């Protein structure tokens, strides 16, 4: 069978053409409008995804305070061995 | 003469 | 499969391309064209074909040996350049028949026309049909030859996709 | 001079011997493949010439072909085994001996 | 070798479709029936210019100036050559000459 | 999650109480409508993951699967809908229930704190799929053709289920939560081999592995295109999103326990790739290209450096979209000349000029073209694998020149040519089937836009 | 803009023009046919978007985490000490991945600003690099996909170990 | 920096305006072709600025404008790098894309997909300055991988050709073995070292570089088709005539070149990889002229022509003049994309023959196209003071007096010979001698767009060498003192090589009857490479799969 | 067309 030969117009959806234009606009819709054009919007606007933007901040503020003062950008050791107890 | 060239419905 | 007279004939016009390759310039080619012609005019009246066959079949190896690695190919030929150039623009007839309206409607004498072929088609086929039946022999077709309209009025049978075959160029 | 005929390049059909020594059952033959070949065209036309047919021409054929494919081993993963193992263990004691050069790697 | 008989006939017949359909395929004078000097090489390409030139600059510059450059080392230059006897404009130091060359 | 759960259940009321006529209308668009609400999962932090409750959380691994998930049920009703038109009415709607049903397990799924109440899900998925595929696949052969049902089930589910018994008694709770802080090391022990192939094989299975791929090509032929959808997008990522979890509590036994399936893994990408290149059915081709393309998952998971699993994230979502699409390709092809024959129908691109080029698209995100999605979770997965071993980028590139064979063999042989010269019937692609197509791939190339969002937790 | 001592830059010295040829200098002139035609009606667009928002004056700062203690204070197996530990040490690992990022960026930008003199101009620049490359290296390399700051530790008592073992052989 | 940045990027803004504009943007199907064409000139143009700022201070910019993604300590960014070599390639490149649109506008005229195919060429265009100014690996392979695609969607334009479509999926197989040295360098880079970009690259200067070296001549050994994955640049003639213009000049077959100069602060270092990739260009400028000199189509003999002076710049980069190789990209793509309009003149006359057996006597028939092949030729084979003996001279004169392998430095020199051989044989069988085409003459080359195209080109073919040779600024110390027998060397083996060619072709002449040659076989074969690699690789492969 | 086609004869020229 076809849908072509009793539909010339049709969009593939239905055989009756009211229902088959309505679930074209609604693919449509809320396929293209709103989920791709409004969630790539959303998702262009994250509000610092993964706080990757407050990390440059905050390491433009400790390379400026450890400069400013001789201490090294960064040490090897992330924990002070003065807390750390060795065994034996 | 110009000659009609078939093709595919490119309509939809 | 091909009788003797055949395969000679094919090793004439298939030598004389490749002495056409060789030689490039027309009076040289012209030169040993006839040359070669005499080879042939040598043996065209021997009679024992034991004989005949044997000189073939050396000639088929002189071919081989004397044949041309990069032997000139007519550009639309098999192998040639133009081959197939243009087979992504032949679109079958019936595509014609899923066009919307919109697109009919641009053109009115063409599908007017083509509503005249579909109508002879349609009023033909039973026709071709039985005379296909009735001239063929008991155990189906011995060969793929096929037959004339035999009355006035009849179509020869199987004749759609060869008369409407995309043309060469067709766009 | 002679043509050696290979896998991959086959002899041709002028210098094959076969094609000058036809007999009469050589032609017979011939014959019953010129029938075959020639009924199965006229089944196929029938059906390719109709005007009312709109589809596919099943092709048996063709469904034989794909049902019959439709329907060396260990020894390189042994072979790759011991290629990595061998590697990585090479590269693993030349960084606890520091003899391995890491000094910008910070990435992996 | 030639045609038989009956192949030269259906070989006519066939003709006169064949020629009968390719004339079919020529188009009617109405068909397609469609639905409802230095000044013009000028405008053409000054439009031209204004579109694809001017407002892609526009927007490229306020893009680089406002935006990009704002940001540390977004555009880094290479810094010029200076040769002796230079004046630099910054400081409008004097870049001493060289050397008295050998004679040569 | 209930604000995700809740509303993908109200779709089963909703498909059952609809005008018969709007049952497709209805459940399309407020299935597209929940996945909107599905990105506000992306509320994902630097340091902590988004706990939601006692039972659901999500962080960046599972939110982008999350995502994919309820972006595909509108598209797998979108496909559906045309080789379904001819059923009766109250087996539409038994179909789009299994749809909906299985939806619902695999948002729970991806969000389950416990790793038992993981299992049960992870298990429950197969209810939906096999009823799926056998109720409505092609023919009359069992995809559960019972030596795999008993391979899985005894050398895969069964012994996953004993090992996370066995694990929440040691530990005394299997959140997974709480493993991140009471894990402890696996020593080398004959029992502890056991624990951890336990641990693995089910998940192998369902990727799947190398020589336990067999099952895969053979589910595909037979289901229904929605099937092959979920199947190829989801499900096979079930097995990949449990081992980036599970190999938490394995360390440091994977150190060497990995070889075999990474051997396996690394020299069956090349075997699979190859075989595409002899496969006359194009469901089969797509299917063991999901073998070849799931075999760099597993070893990214397997060598787990934080490139690695960055690599993995973005092959699982890439191939999700891009093998998807190519079902559906395939299908619209299936639903004009019906049969799966790759050589039956060639020269297409004269007949359906706009559907060669989302040939053209989907072949190109397969093949792995820059800067898609597609590459760049591929080539994180070869950085790693060179530190991993120098030597494995042979193997690496190798399989990339056979896959950039098979893509365009599999685009030249049905779309270039000449076309066939009986099939008349190849009418013009519906908007129901571009819309279709345009859908997989837009946001696949936008993904290449913001590609962080689909990089997982390690990002 | 940004900081000048986060991301240095030395001073600017450019050569005053010094022609020694009559013809026109086809640069200078489309440097005024750009400003005029570019620079100033961009400006304008500009200072009249920031006329507007100079009238809409509001305030993003910048957050600011308290420190609480590392993982070597927390009781093993307490989970609610572990965790807040734990969270500080991937808020401290992403701050040194930037760290080491604004350390590249200087290196980068010395390498293209110095042209073909930046092998021997930009050695303090390398050595930066080369020292808090090492540095991150030391922190968190090879600690895996399933990093931890537990697991960190154990890689520092580690290298603790051998450095104490090193000072009695010597 | 404001004006030179700003018009550097709207240069490459300025090429994907007619791809945006496909999306019905006041389309005008009409005249898409133009409206391309213009773009492409008007691109040109505002290249030329930053060129001349270039040219005036050596001014030369990093714009890392986007950043795209930071993966832990690797920061990603859309960085362009304007700098000597993308300043004078990006002018040349719009210069010749702007000819080979123009010759397109009329050579395609009868394509009713012609709007697709300039769509095709401006795509190809942009992806090739995605590689040209990139500054980062990855988006250097981004451009990579680009022209790559379009290249198998150009190739196999006639789609319903079978032949087509083998050549361009041989195009795509012969790439992508190349692109496995491509990321073995980006992997050795990122793991190495701690980037792709080629600042940091070049600032840690690593001298155990062999790994990412050979990697990226590896790389370059596929792109720029050099012996062993060389076959598939001959196939690529498949494609309709102007995309073998672009594809063989001012595109895909330099990338492989260009990615080789754009590490030469590495390569300076490494005496290990000057030794491979001089042998490895040598043996290729020599080979793939030796199989010119026996083929019969024109489009082959052209083909073969680009390997052999793609061979010729990888000895430049191998005797470390990479500035030399350079050189010769710029003016190569001159001459040569003339000479391939110039056959496609000859091609569309003729009804679509490429056999110059076909050709003959179009020496008056066709004034025009007849001088530009002299003068395209003469380029190509180092004439003195045409565009081509800027480059040809110097590298010839640069490898004479080097610490060189010898064997390599012969072939060097033989391969200048055979130049001057097929060239010949060009000009003897396509323009001189009688007619031996068919008899109904539709030989007419009075088209404007055809005319004015070419005649752009062979200004360029003229003055383009000395121009850019006076303008550019020294980065080396040229060596200019060495013996006559040395200095000259470039143009006696060029002028024994025309004398050695007419006596060949002469001898076509005379009532003699030929005798097949090993020799003769061998190049007419090429080699017989493709014969056994094209048929005993793939049957290895598929035959392995199957079972 | 404004160059005329030939038949075994040089062509016109402009
Ligand atoms: C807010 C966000 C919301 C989402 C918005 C999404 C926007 C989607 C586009 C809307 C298009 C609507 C439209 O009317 O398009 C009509 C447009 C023109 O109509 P047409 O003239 O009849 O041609 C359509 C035919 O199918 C004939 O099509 P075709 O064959 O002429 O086109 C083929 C071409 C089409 O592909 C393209 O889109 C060209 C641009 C690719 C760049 O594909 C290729 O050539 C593949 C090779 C691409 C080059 C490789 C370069 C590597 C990447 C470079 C990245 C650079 C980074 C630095 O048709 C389409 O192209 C439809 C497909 C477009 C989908 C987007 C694909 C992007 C890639
Ligand atoms: C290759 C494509 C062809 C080339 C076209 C070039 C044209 C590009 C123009 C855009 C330039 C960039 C730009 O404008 O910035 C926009 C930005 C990129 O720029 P940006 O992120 O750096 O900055 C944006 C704005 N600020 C500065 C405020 C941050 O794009 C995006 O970030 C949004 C894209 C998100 C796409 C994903 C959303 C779709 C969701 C659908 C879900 C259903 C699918 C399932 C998916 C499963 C996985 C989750
Ligand atoms: C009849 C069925 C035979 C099944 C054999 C399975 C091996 C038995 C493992 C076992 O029982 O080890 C004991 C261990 C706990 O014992 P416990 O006393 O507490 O201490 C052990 C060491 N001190 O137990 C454990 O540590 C937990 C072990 C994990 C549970 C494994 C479940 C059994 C199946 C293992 C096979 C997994 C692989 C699947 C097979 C296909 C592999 C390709
Ligand atoms: C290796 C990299 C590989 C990349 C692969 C992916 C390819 C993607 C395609 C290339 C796209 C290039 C164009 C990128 C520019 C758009 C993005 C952008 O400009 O960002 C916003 C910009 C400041 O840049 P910013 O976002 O802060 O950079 C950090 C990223 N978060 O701030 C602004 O843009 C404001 C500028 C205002 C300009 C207004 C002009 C009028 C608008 C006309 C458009 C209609
Ligand atoms: C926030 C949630 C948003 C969910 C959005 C879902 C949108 C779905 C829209 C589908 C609307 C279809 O609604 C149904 O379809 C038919 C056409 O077949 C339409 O038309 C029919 O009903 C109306 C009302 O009597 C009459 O014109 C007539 O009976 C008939 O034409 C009506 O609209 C409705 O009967
Ligand atoms: C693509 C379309 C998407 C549409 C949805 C997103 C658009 C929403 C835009 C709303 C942005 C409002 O942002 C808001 O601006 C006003 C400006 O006075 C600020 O208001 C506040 O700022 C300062 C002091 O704090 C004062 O000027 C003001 O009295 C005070 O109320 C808010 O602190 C800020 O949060
Ligand atoms: C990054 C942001 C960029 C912002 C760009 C904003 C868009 C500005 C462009 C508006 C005008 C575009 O106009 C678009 O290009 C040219 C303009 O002459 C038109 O083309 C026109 O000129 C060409 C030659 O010059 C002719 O071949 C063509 O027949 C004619 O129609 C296109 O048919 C039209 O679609």
């Amino acid at each position: 069978e076809n849908l072509y030969e009793k539909n010339p117009d049709s969009h593939g959806y239905d055989k009756d053409p009211a229902v088959d234009i309505w679930n074209m606009r609604v693919v449509f819709f809320f396929g293209f409008s709103i989920v791709l054009v409004l969630g790539s919007t959303f998702v262009a606007y994250l509000p610092d995804y993964r706080m990757q933007e407050w990390a440059r901040r905050e390491a433009e503020r400790l390379v400026k305070y450890r400069e400013a003062h001789g201490l090294p950008i960064m040490e090897s050791n992330c924990f002070d061995p003065s807390k750390i107890q060795l065994p034996e | 003469k110009r000659l009609f060239i078939i093709k595919p419905s490119g309509f939809y | 499969y091909l009788t003797h007279q055949q395969k000679v004939l094919r090793l004439y016009k298939r030598a004389l391309r490749h002495l056409e390759s060789w030689c490039i310039h027309r009076d040289k080619y012209r030169y040993f064209a006839c040359l070669l012609r005499a080879r042939f005019d040598e043996h065209k009246n021997e009679k024992d074909m034991v004989k005949a066959t044997q000189l073939l079949r050396e000639a088929e190896e002189e071919f081989w040996h004397g044949q041309h690695p990069q032997p000139y190919i007519f550009p639309e030929s098999p192998g040639g350049t133009s081959y197939e150039r243009y087979e992504c623009y032949k679109v079958p007839e019936w595509c014609l028949d899923d066009w919307h309206p919109s697109e009919k409607a641009m053109y009115p004498d063409y599908f007017a026309k083509r509503e005249q072929w579909k109508k002879l088609r349609r009023e033909s086929w039973e026709r071709e049909v039985k005379q296909l039946q009735e001239e063929t022999p008991v155990g189906g077709p011995r060969t793929e030859a096929l037959p004339p309209a035999r009355k006035q009025g009849d179509l020869p049978p199987l004749w759609w996709h060869i008369v409407t075959r995309p043309r060469e160029r067709p766009m | 001079p002679k043509y050696e005929a290979s896998r991959l390049s086959s002899l041709p059909t002028t210098l094959d011997p076969a094609e000058y020594d036809i007999s009469s059952e050589t032609r017979k033959a011939q014959a019953e493949r010129l029938a075959i070949r020639s009924r199965l065209k006229r089944e196929y036309q029938l059906q390719y010439y109709d005007p009312s047919r709109r589809g596919v021409i099943e092709d048996p054929a063709l469904v034989r072909w794909t049902y019959a494919r439709s329907a060396f081993g260990i020894g390189p993963l042994v072979f790759w085994y011991y290629v990595f193992k061998t590697d990585r263990d090479r590269k693993e004691k030349l960084i606890q001996e520091g003899k391995l050069d890491r000094t910008f790697n910070i990435s992996y | 070798s030639g045609y038989t008989p009956e192949e030269k006939l259906r070989l006519q017949q066939l003709r006169e479709l064949r020629r009968r359909w390719l004339k079919d395929q020529e188009l009617s004078p109405r068909e397609p029936v469609l639905p409802p000097n230095v000044i013009y090489k000028t405008y053409r390409h000054s439009i031209f210019a204004f579109t694809h030139v001017l407002i892609p600059v526009w927007i490229i510059h306020y893009y680089l100036k406002y935006h990009v450059t704002t940001k540390p080392y977004t555009i880094v230059e290479k810094k010029p050559r200076i040769f002796p006897g230079d004046t630099i404009l910054e400081t409008g130091e004097v870049i001493p000459p060289m050397k008295e060359f050998p004679d040569q | 999650m209930l604000k995700y759960i809740i509303p993908t259940i109200m779709l089963m009321p909703l498909t059952w109480l609809s005008k018969n006529n709007m049952i497709w209308v209805n459940s399309t668009a407020h299935s597209l409508l929940i996945s909107f609400t599905s990105l506000l999962l992306m509320n994902q932090f630097g340091d902590n993951s988004l706990n939601f409750s006692l039972l659901f959380f999500s962080d960046s691994l599972s939110t982008p699967l999350l995502i994919l998930t309820m972006w595909l049920l509108p598209l797998m009703l979108m496909a559906s809908q045309h080789h379904l038109s001819k059923e009766n009415l109250t087996r539409k709607k038994l179909f789009i229930t299994m749809l909906i049903s299985l939806q619902l397990f695999l948002i729970m799924t991806f969000t389950a704190m416990e790793l038992i109440l993981f299992y049960i899900l992870f298990e429950a998925t197969l209810v939906p799929t096999l009823i799926i595929i056998t109720r409505w696949g092609n023919q009359t052969e069992r995809l559960n053709a019972g030596l795999y049902f008993l391979f899985y089930t005894l050398a895969g589910s069964l012994p996953l289920l004993v090992a996370l018994i066995y694990i929440q008694n040691t530990v005394g709770s299997l959140n997974f939560l709480m493993l991140q802080y009471w894990v402890q090391p696996v020593h080398n022990s004959w029992s502890n081999v056991f624990m951890w192939l336990a641990c693995m094989m089910a998940f192998m299975v369902k990727m799947p592995l190398y020589g336990l791929h067999l099952w895969l090509p053979k589910a595909h032929v037979e289901a229904p295109i929605a099937g092959s959808m979920v199947l190829a997008a989801v499900l096979l990522k079930l097995g990949g999103y449990g081992m980036l979890r599970i190999t938490l509590i394995l360390n440091p036994m994977t150190d060497f326990m990995a070889y075999p399936f990474i051997m396996l893994s690394l020299w069956g990408m090349i075997m699979t790739s190859s075989i595409c290149l002899r496969q006359t059915d194009l469901k089969s081709l797509i299917a063991y290209s999901s073998v070849s393309h799931m075999a760099l998952v597993i070893v990214a998971i397997l060598i787990q450096t934080p490139w690695s699993y960055m690599g993995a994230t973005a092959l699982m979502i890439a191939h999700g979209l891009t093998s998807s699409m190519l079902f559906c390709l395939a299908n619209s092809n299936y639903e004009r000349i019906h049969s799966r024959t790759m050589i039956l129908a060639r020269g297409l691109q004269t007949l359906l000029p706009l559907m060669a080029t989302w040939w053209l698209l989907a072949s190109l995100t397969n093949l792995a073209l820059p800067p898609t999605i597609n590459l760049i979770g591929e080539l994180f997965v070869v950085m790693s694998t060179f530190s991993w071993s120098n030597i494995t980028i042979i193997l690496m590139g190798v399989n990339m020149v056979i896959t950039a064979l098979y893509s365009l063999y599999m685009l030249i042989m049905t779309q270039r040519g000449k076309y066939t010269y009986h099939i008349n019937n190849i009418s013009p692609s519906f908007t129901r089937e571009n819309a279709l197509m345009s859908l997989h791939i837009l946001p696949l190339l936008l993904l290449t836009l913001n590609p962080k969002i689909i990089l997982g937790p390690l990002y | 803009s940004w900081d000048k001592d986060v991301y240095p830059e030395p001073p600017r010295r450019t050569p005053a023009p010094s022609p020694q040829t009559s013809l026109p200098n086809p640069i200078t002139y489309l440097t005024k046919a750009f400003d005029l035609l570019v620079d100033r009606p961009v400006t304008l667009v500009r200072e009249f978007i920031e006329r507007q928002h100079a009238k809409n004056k509001y305030y993003y700062y910048h957050r600011e985490f308290r420190r609480v203690p590392d993982i070597t204070e927390c009781q093993e197996k307490d989970v609610l000490c572990m965790f807040e530990a734990e969270m500080q040490w991937r808020r401290d690992y992403k701050v040194d991945q930037e760290i080491v990022n604004i350390i590249q960026e200087r290196l980068k930008a010395c390498q293209q600003r110095e042209g073909e003199s930046h092998r021997q101009n930009c050695a303090k620049e390398l050595e930066q690099f080369t020292q808090v490359v090492k540095a991150y290296q030391d922190r968190y390399h090879d600690l895996g996909a399933h990093y931890s700051a537990r697991k960190c530790l154990a890689k520092q008592k580690q290298r603790m170990l051998a450095e104490r073992k090193a000072a009695k052989e010597a | 920096m404001n004006m030179f940045s700003s018009l550097s990027l709207v240069t490459l803004l300025l090429l994907t305006m007619p791809i945006m504009m496909m999306s019905f943007n006041t389309y005008k199907p009409s005249n898409y072709p133009l409206y391309v064409k213009t773009a492409i000139s008007y691109a040109f143009i505002t290249s030329m600025i930053p060129t001349m700022m270039f040219i005036h201070s050596g001014q030369e910019l990093i714009i890392s404008n986007w950043h795209w993604l930071t993966i832990q300590t690797l920061k990603l960014s859309l960085s362009f790098k304007m700098d000597y070599f993308s300043m004078m390639f990006i002018p040349v490149a719009l210069f010749v894309t702007w000819s080979i649109m123009e010759f397109s506008m009329w050579y395609m005229y009868s394509d009713p997909n012609i709007n697709k195919f300039f769509k095709y060429l401006l795509l190809f265009l942009i992806t090739m300055l995605i590689l040209v100014t990139a500054n980062n690996l990855f988006q250097l392979f981004i451009g990579w991988e680009g022209v790559g695609i379009m290249s198998f969607l150009l190739i196999g334009w006639w789609y319903g050709r079978a032949d087509a479509n083998t050549a361009a999926l041989q195009a795509i197989l012969y790439n992508r073995i190349g692109d496995i040295g491509f990321i073995l360098a980006m992997a050795w880079f990122l793991t190495n070292l701690n980037t792709w970009d080629l600042q940091q690259i070049f600032m840690l200067n690593p001298s155990d570089s062999n790994m990412p070296l050979i990697g990226l001549a590896l790389a370059a050994t596929g792109k720029s088709a050099q012996f062993g994955l060389h076959p598939w640049l001959p196939s690529a003639m498949e494609g309709p005539t102007p995309v073998s213009a672009l594809l063989h000049s001012s595109t895909m077959v330099v990338a492989g070149i260009f990615l080789l100069i754009r590490f030469y602060p590495l390569t300076e270092n490494n005496k290990y990889i000057q030794s491979i990739t001089l042998c490895l260009g040598a043996i290729t400028t020599l080979f793939t002229a030796m199989c010119a000199l026996t083929q019969n189509d024109i489009k082959k003999i052209i083909a073969f022509s680009t390997s052999s002076q793609l061979g010729l710049m990888m000895v430049t980069i191998g005797i470390n003049q990479p500035y030399l190789a350079f050189l010769h990209i710029c003016t190569h793509a001159f001459f040569k994309a003339m000479l391939f309009m110039c056959s496609g003149s000859i091609i569309h006359s003729l009804n679509d023959e490429q056999d110059i057996r076909k050709m003959g006597g179009l020496f008056k028939a066709m004034p025009f196209t007849t001088t530009a092949l002299i003068v395209g030729s003469l380029a190509l084979t180092g004439m003195p003071f045409l565009t081509g003996f800027y480059s040809k001279d110097l590298i010839i004169e640069a490898a004479n007096t080097s610490y060189t392998n010898a064997w390599a430095l012969l072939m060097t020199l033989i391969a200048t010979s055979f130049t001057a051989i097929y060239s010949t044989r060009i000009i003897f069988f396509a323009l001189l001698g009688q007619p031996r085409f068919p008899t109904l003459v539709n030989i007419n080359e009075n088209n404007p767009l055809l005319i004015n195209s070419i005649k752009r080109l062979l200004i360029g073919s003229l003055f383009a060498g000395y121009i850019i040779s006076n303008n550019i600024p020294p980065t080396t110390i040229p060596q200019m003192t060495m013996p006559y027998y040395l200095k000259t060397t470039a143009l006696i083996v060029t002028i024994l090589g025309f004398i050695l060619a007419l006596e060949i072709s002469n001898m076509t002449k005379n009532l003699k009857y030929h005798y097949p040659s090993n020799a003769f076989k061998f190049s007419t074969l090429l080699g017989y490479f493709p014969t056994i690699m094209h048929r005993l690789a793939p049957y290895m492969n598929l035959s392995m799969s199957q079972k | 067309a404004h160059i005329e086609p030939r038949y075994r004869q040089f062509p016109q020229l402009t």
